[PDB]
């Protein structure tokens, strides 16, 4: 005899995934600030 | 009316090293009609007169192509029927493909 046969295809794979990263900040030395009254001072004592 | 001693050394010298497809019968004409390149394929020592394939076969199916025959070669020495015709582009599994005596 000669004979055949049948099978279901298999398959593999890897998938995998990554993302990354970043990282940010943003400034500088102060002076005087923000202020809403300003305004001529005298200080007594 | 051979014994096994016989059946096991007549097929220990059949070597088919590739199988390749057909859509018309190749049993008339073998050389002609190819759907698929040849694929090696390995086969086992004889045992109680027969012998089957080793691990499974794929093969590549061209394009608007269907399959309906399979041929061996190693010069060509067996021919047969797949057990269902198909039209696919894909991968056809073939697993064992056992020549017997019996």
């Amino acid at each position: 005899r000669v004979h055949s046969y049948r099978g279901v295809l298999i398959i593999t794979d890897k998938l995998s995934v990554e993302a990354g990263s970043r990282a940010s900040l943003s400034g500088y030395i102060s002076d005087g600030g923000t202020s809403d009254v300003f305004t001529i001072c005298r200080l007594l004592d | 009316t051979l014994t096994i001693d016989g059946k096991n050394k007549i097929l220990a010298t059949l070597t088919p090293t590739t199988i390749i497809l057909h859509n018309v019968d190749p049993t008339a004409d073998p050389t002609a009609n190819k759907v698929t390149q040849p694929v090696a394929i390995y086969f086992s020592e004889p045992d109680n007169g027969l012998i089957a394939s080793e691990d499974t076969v794929n093969i590549t199916v061209p394009a608007s192509a269907t399959v309906s025959h399979y041929s061996l070669w190693d010069k060509c020495v067996a021919t047969g029927a797949l057990s269902k015709p198909q039209f696919f582009e894909g991968i056809y599994v073939i697993s064992s493909v056992s020549v017997d005596l019996n």
